[PDB]
């Protein structure tokens, strides 16, 4: 239940 | 020539030489579109400006990297 | 709201915070529309299918992918061979 910053899959 | 149906435009997207790869990019809407399922301990996260992320199975929300997006997407 | 009228179906989409996009896609035909320019050296050609499609700006014919259509679309001229 955390927060992560987001990675593009590109 | 293998084709698999982009998510985002519908556009068709040639896959040839490239079904090793888990996600593919659309020539005509830059967003990318997987052909497989995420490897294990990760997750795919479609934010609404478009972008496909790619996340930890144990992240609730995920901050979309986008400039003009920054959307935070609350996954439960 | 900011629209555009689909030019293959005539039904409204709604490009609300969509202007960041290259196309829009119609909800009701699911056909794409561009909003910006195709990208240096390139250009759009619709099919008569109306699947949209990418060119190089000196290509002289395109394929349209569609299975069921597969046209060859010739953009201009030729020269002899
Ligand atoms: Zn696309
Ligand atoms: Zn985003
Ligand atoms: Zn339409
Ligand atoms: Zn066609």
């Amino acid at each position: 239940g955390y927060t992560e910053q987001g990675q593009e899959a590109l | 020539a293998p084709m698999i149906t982009c998510r985002v435009c519908q556009s068709l997207i040639n896959v040839e030489g490239k079904m090793h790869q888990h996600v593919v990019k659309c020539g005509v809407c830059n967003e990318a579109t997987p052909i497989k399922n995420a490897p294990p301990g990760k997750k795919y996260v479609r934010c609404p400006c478009n972008s496909l992320l790619i996340a930890k199975v144990t992240s609730q929300r995920i901050a979309c990297p986008r400039p003009y997006c920054k959307r935070i997407i609350n996954l439960g």
